[PDB]
């Protein structure tokens, strides 16, 4: 399968990028810093963990894939490759491929170096409780990962220049992060005749750093929901840039 | 839709108990003379061990955005050692008199009526003044419990 | 045997058609040079040539099928043009990436960096590579397993002039074992040394298609022969000018002729006849010329004294 | 009801002393003779479980060393253990074992009784609203109740409209409130501990009494609840781990105007302290906000300065720093941010709590002053602990 | 002259920047919220401290945004070795670079503080318009000068530089270090030591930082409360007057051009 | 005499880049510099532009100093690529340069006209090809009537007919006696247009002079082939009575290596028997001149495919 050979350069090319390796040096230092201030000072530092992942796993993920295809197409490449026995299918999800287990092993050097602070520096901690915390910690912090990384292909593919790609994925990292949760706060505070607080909780559902909150605070929904919710921003926004890279 | 449906649940007021405590002072509600304010709030139901104490908690700024209804009770058909459970006016329609030197439970002694000559009954029997719900503020009320259970 | 039978395609956008009754075949062997100018139609030629177009209103058949086969694609190179690599990926490492694609043998990959002489430059990043450096690494994605059909388009440009004229050698090398390529260029001398056939085209049709002898003998182009000091300027420049063919009168000891080429075949009897030939420099109308020419054959009114 | 006289008491000495020995008694009994009777410790006056044991009705009595049990229930009668009538003026009720499902120590309308060292057992499974009373005090002037231990009644040492009395050193335990003052004008409190209590102190109506040195271990929900208290002074006193089940409040301060807060210590409950919007402008200075997960509650826009003559509290949370080495800190510590009140004032923040936006706009009211509600800041707060002895 | 002929070209090259257009409204935008929060809440202290802790974060932003290519940018495009082909030196591409992006700054403030005058004036009424001016005055005329040191740093790090993308992650780190990790290590100096590293040396490394610097002029009539400086508050421990203050904060330009022109020279 | 480079030899690093060359550059010749492994290529470039010092010799453009004002507003220099100003236009990029090397305002509008760039005019220059840049790079190079041109690469992802329109611009210039250096790599097609050429190679410059010079200082055959021949088989033997060995490759391609010493007599047999058609006599060009002078000094012949 060449969704595998396409994969291997991406590992091998993302892993070199030293924008990359500077923030996933300052993720795992923050993850200990905030967990050596969360020890001296289990769920009241996993959240504020959960504040800090939501900040930088969709500005690693923005960093490696916006120049995933509009970079090979200002590169020559693109074109290249598909005189290649390629589909354009197995291009996208061969980048997603490598791309994915990038920050699949960033979240393993950064939550893999904050559970050695957290399990030989608090003395009593339960371990037992531990690897089901942050086996469900390390999952989630993909598949957020992994929902701006297909975000990173939509704003790529769409675009026709290496510039308005960056001002795109800063666009979708404000947006998505601290533009939606800010007009809800703004939603809340000025209007509350016309604004149902019910509809809250359902609210949350349209927007993938919200669900990933949900599912590291354990509510009108349960948990299983907000799994098959945050895998389905993955699906439509994969089918969305599958749809936007056969229009090239 | 949604809000009237809202409204058709939180508008009736649950009847006091024996084992009801009161939503800030905590002690038991009925061993009291006066009246008793509550807040139906519709997500939960608080009470209050004497209506001042209700008109307190109305006056922070947590419940001034809060869409609940507060029910007191109606002193003119009610003999006001024991009030009943039956007549329950709403509070924001009512006419508090205010300064009598009858003992309520926590604060300053507020007997709510809803016919006003009998609020003008009690103000000329004891020397105080009926006031309105909304002229009710924090200044007056710690005025008049000062003036109740003081010197 | 053809490789391309491009088979009267016309590939329009809109409304505008911006490849307009296209009629090419190469052959088994042959180099073939698609030259364009005003027209989009050499770009839009060799998007449907690949697989990354489809002919609106004809058919190709490259190689006896269809251009999106994997099948075809397996034997078929192509470089683009301006193309720079992943620059953070080594340069091994690119083209070990582009032998898994195309199903090449990883035994392939060493021979071919010592092919294109970029043993030296291997395991570096390819962001210190040159422009020339790159086109190496270019050229050898295009030559990985056995491809019977190669689009260099512009495979000459920021080249050294050794690796240029090695490039051509390597050219006759394959097309001897039967691989039938496609130069696309600009630099036009140079080209013409080994364009076995062009295929130059204007904005909407093809001008011409054929042999450098063919060209020449359809389009009636005038030789352009310059010669120093044979017998004297003066009495060589009355020769020509009677037999209808243009002399320009230089300063001192220089013979240019201009010949019509018709009735030159014994006119050049006399010539030798009277003097030596041990200072001459006979030009046949270049491929260049003959670029100018179909321009203004159709379209493309000449620009001025020194203008463009 | 018999009376006192129809036991057999060896007199020990002939001044109206007498001395119950060793042997159980039944039914309730009645003093209406001034005697100083004294006890032996086998002395088990058990009642049958109705009416009130041991009533008093005669002056300057020193009843010592009985062991009471199993008195009535019905607190309408006020079936007690020692009921004292108001002609039973100046009694010393000293050093007493009781156990019985009603009031233990009923008093009303007496002077100068004294209740001293006395360890009042209450129930076991009567429901905390037919419990009784541990020592009752109903409008008394003068008493003296010192030492006691009073264990699972029904809310403690309840005091009501008693003008001057003192509380000293009595532990009390597993019970639903500690100390119930109602309407205790002018009364006072010193070195009380209660344990494992539905609310630690009520403070109901009373003004201008003295709450000092009284400590609090692992109170339900409420730590001191002072409602309408004014002119009163609450020094160091100190409030420990107030769990929940309210949310867990070490100082509950309801409507509140005039009172002195210093020198005491909160520690390790979910609330330090409750301010509400009623009660406002009272010192409050020198305490200990330390271990709390939240330190000040105040739903307000209103500025609160809690430093009286330039002196505040020491915080633990407080991260900043002194360079000119007196005790106090040289920046001021605000306790609440604009997004720590969204919380309190809109219950629907909560999911939205663990957000960056949220942990944003922590960062924009630290840049952007004008932002920032006027709250309930201190100048000069405390570097280290003031209450150094209180841990004890 | 020669330097002014390259300064109409990038007076001409910033402004058709959209990035820069962006951010520059983005700080007329909330010059105007800051000041209509400031109206609401009369204050006068906690407005005047806003107002520079906003020009901390955009006027560094808008220098950096500027002239992070301005040399890097022009030599891997070509067109600066066309450059020292006219008749010009190093030391008047530089210069005028200067000049003509710190004219675009002086337009950048100028509608940022002029549009938050206007929501006073306008806005508050009864304010003493010649304190309004004198204050507006000195926030003009030092809010040019902090973003002429971080348009003179710029200069520093594309000299050095040899690629725009490695010279886009250095302007950010200079963007990062001097605003908001100088103030939070000082912050943790005196924190973890609580006060006790050095109770004299401490109020000097503000000077160490010219956005420290730009705060200390901007505070030095409205100190107001205690809670408005937060790590300003070493700033009355400086025995230093205004004065020296504003030549601290042109020696931040003169060393740090005179550093951009020793680099370019041997470029 | 414009460009007159004397003794120079430039080290920097103790590595001697370049050596001895003694490069002068008449006031109407049109000369060629091409370089491969040596790096003389560049840095004799940069010495005549005058950014560059001369460690031991001296450069002297148009007689005077390399990094006078008064000579550098008179050079014209058109860089190997560059994309100027992405947000600028084409005029404002084009007036600002006027504004910097002294020339007159007037000449903006009629450079832009003169480049056919005036449809392209007032459009920015990110919505440009690279020739149209090469284009605008040739721009400012004609800018207030310059002595001395000096292109690197102009003629680099352009069009043939502006190509062969530049050297007719080129050919303008030279006549109205301005000196232009036309370094390049892409040496067929320039050897119609240079007056002398100069290989230079590790740093040592080779040779130096016309094209009719160069072949005269190298023994290299001269390609005479008759295309469309009547007869094909005695024209197999008939040449090499002289030694001139008539190889072939098709059915009538005899590409007839000549040795320069028979020229007469060969003709006289292509003359006197058979008739002609088209006769080519190829010269050998700058392409196969180029890798003689290469291989007499450093390289060794590379292999049957190995480059
Ligand atoms: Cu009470
Ligand atoms: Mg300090
Ligand atoms: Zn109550």
């Amino acid at each position: 399968n060449q969704v595998w050979n396409i994969a291997r350069k991406e590992l091998s090319d993302g892993l070199r990028n030293r924008w990359l390796l500077a923030i996933s040096l300052l993720f795992a230092v923050l993850a200990v810093g905030i967990a050596w201030l969360g020890a001296a000072a289990i769920p009241a530092t996993i959240a504020s963990l959960a504040s800090l992942a939501t900040f930088l796993m969709p500005l690693i993920a923005l960093l490696l894939a916006y120049d995933a295809i509009v970079g090979e197409d200002e590169g020559g490449t693109l074109m290249l490759l598909l005189t290649y026995p390629l589909g354009r299918g197995q291009i996208l999800l061969g980048k997603f491929v490598g791309h994915g287990l990038i920050l699949a092993l960033a979240v393993l050097i950064g939550f893999g170096c904050a559970a050695l602070a957290i399990a030989l520096l608090v003395e009593g901690v339960e371990l037992g409780m531990l690897f089901w915390a942050f086996g469900r910690f390390m999952i989630s912090s993909t598949l957020l990962g992994w929902v701006f990384l297909a975000f990173a292909y939509v704003l790529s593919g769409k675009v026709n220049e290496k510039s308005s790609a960056a001002g795109l994925a800063l666009g979708v990292w404000f947006l998505f992060v601290l533009v939606f949760d800010l007009v809800l706060l703004a939603l809340l505070v000025l209007s509350e005749g016309k604004f149902n607080p019910e509809l809250l909780p359902w609210l949350l559902l349209l927007n993938p750093t919200d669900i990933y909150r949900l599912i590291n605070l354990s509510l009108p929904v349960p948990a299983a929901v907000l799994w098959l919710c945050l895998l389905a921003w993955i699906g439509v926004s994969l089918l969305l840039a599958y749809a936007i890279f056969r229009r090239r | 839709c949604g809000e009237k449906e809202e409204v058709q649940q939180s508008l009736e007021p649950v009847a006091f108990h024996d084992s009801d405590e009161c939503h800030v002072c905590g002690m038991i509600i009925t061993d009291f003379p006066g009246p008793k304010g509550q807040a139906v709030e519709k997500r939960g139901v608080k009470k209050f061990c004497s209506t001042a104490e209700m008109l307190g908690w109305w006056l922070q700024p947590e419940n001034r955005l809060l869409d609940a209804k507060l029910y007191v009770h109606d002193m003119g058909r009610s003999v006001w050692e024991k009030p009943d459970d039956g007549h329950l006016i709403d509070a924001t329609s009512a006419y508090y008199v205010v300064g009598t030197s009858l003992k309520g439970a926590m604060g300053a002694s507020l007997a709510s009526f809803a016919e006003e000559q009998d609020a003008k009954a009690l103000a000329g029997m004891h020397g105080g003044r009926v006031l309105r719900f909304e002229e009710i503020d924090q200044a007056l009320l710690q005025e008049a419990a000062s003036m109740q259970h003081g010197g | 045997m053809n490789a391309v039978e491009i088979q009267g395609v016309s590939q329009r956008y809109g409304s505008m058609t911006v490849l307009h009754d296209l009629n090419l075949n190469l052959g088994e062997g042959e180099v073939l040079g698609l030259f364009g100018h005003n027209g989009a139609g050499k770009t839009t030629s060799m998007k449907l040539i690949l697989g990354l177009l489809s002919p609106s209103e004809g058919q190709v058949k490259v190689l006896g099928r269809a251009p999106n086969d994997p099948q075809v694609r397996r034997q078929l190179g192509y470089l683009p043009e301006n193309v720079t690599f992943y620059p953070q990926l080594s340069g091994r490492e690119t083209l070990r990436h582009f032998a898994r694609l195309k199903g090449a043998a990883l035994t392939q990959v060493d021979e071919l960096l010592e092919q294109v002489g970029l043993a030296h430059a291997a395991d570096r990043r390819v962001k210190t590579y040159s422009k020339g450096m790159r086109q190496r690494l270019g050229l050898a994605q295009a030559l990985l397993g056995e491809p019977r059909l190669l689009l260099l388009d512009e495979p000459t440009v920021g080249l050294d002039p050794i690796a240029t004229q090695d490039l051509y050698l390597l050219i006759d090398r394959l097309r001897q074992r039967g691989t039938s390529i496609i130069l696309c260029s600009h630099v036009l001398p140079g080209v013409e040394a080994h364009i076995n056939r062009a295929a130059i085209l204007a904005k909407g049709c093809l001008q011409a298609v054929g042999s450098l002898s063919q060209l020449r003998a359809e389009a009636g182009l005038p030789v352009r022969i310059r010669a120093s000091g044979i017998s004297e300027r003066d009495s060589w420049l009355q020769r020509w000018t009677d037999a209808g063919h243009s002399a320009r009168g230089l300063s001192e000891s220089s013979i240019e002729v201009v010949a019509v080429n018709g009735h030159k075949l014994v006119l050049l009897r006399q010539l030798l006849g009277e003097g030596e030939p041990e200072d001459i420099e006979i030009h046949q109308p270049s491929l260049e010329d003959l670029y100018r020419y179909y321009m203004e054959r159709a379209g493309d009114v000449r620009a001025q004294e020194g203008r463009l | 009801a018999p009376q006192s006289i129809t036991t057999l008491p060896l007199q020990p000495d002939g001044e109206n002393r007498w001395r119950l020995p060793a042997g159980e008694y039944q039914g309730q009994f009645t003093i209406e003779q001034p005697m100083q009777l004294r006890c032996e410790p086998g002395a088990v006056i058990q009642s049958q479980g109705q009416g009130s044991s041991l009533l008093i009705s005669a002056p300057d009595v020193l009843v010592e060393g009985c062991t009471l049990y199993e008195w009535g229930s019905d607190l309408t009668a006020m079936d007690s253990a020692v009921f004292i009538l108001p002609a039973a003026e100046r009694a010393q009720i000293s050093n007493n074992r009781m156990r019985g499902p009603g009031f233990g120590v009923f008093v009303d309308g007496t002077r100068d009784v004294q209740v001293i060292g006395n360890e009042i057992d209450g129930d076991a499974g009567v429901r905390s609203q037919d419990r009784g009373n541990g020592i009752h005090l109903f409008a008394v002037s003068g008493a003296r109740v010192l030492h006691n231990h009073v264990r699972n009644a029904r809310d403690g040492i309840y005091i009501d409209t008693s003008n001057g009395n003192h509380l000293e050193g009595n532990v009390i335990e597993d019970v639903r409130y500690g100390v119930h003052y109602m309407f205790a004008n002018e009364n006072s409190l010193i070195d009380n501990v209660t344990r494992r209590t539905r609310t630690g102190y009520a403070l109901m109506q009373s003004r201008k009494l003295t709450v000092t040195g009284n400590r609090s271990e692992q109170d339900q929900n409420y730590g001191i609840l002072m409602n309408y208290i004014t002119y009163s002074t609450i020094t160091g006193n100190f409030v420990s781990d107030v769990q929940r089940g309210g949310e867990g409040k070490a100082l509950f301060i309801y409507n509140s105007l005039f009172n002195t807060i210093e020198n005491n210590h909160f520690e390790k409950s979910s609330l330090g302290i409750h301010l509400t919007a009623g009660s406002e402008d009272n010192r409050i200075s020198g305490n200990a906000f330390v271990g709390n997960q939240q330190q000040v509650k105040y739903v307000a826009s209103r500025t609160q300065e809690w430093s009286v003559d330039g002196r505040g509290n020491y915080w633990s949370d407080y991260l900043g720093w002194d360079r000119n080495n007196d005790g106090l800190g040289d920046i001021a510590y605000e306790p609440n941010d604009n997004v720590d009140r969204l919380l309190w004032l809109y219950p629907q923040v909560r999911l939205l709590m663990n957000s960056p936006s949220i942990e944003v706009l922590r960062w924009v009211q630290r840049a952007f002053p004008v932002i920032k509600s006027p709250g309930v800041q201190d100048s000069h707060p405390l570097m280290k602990l003031p209450t150094e002895k209180l841990l004890t």
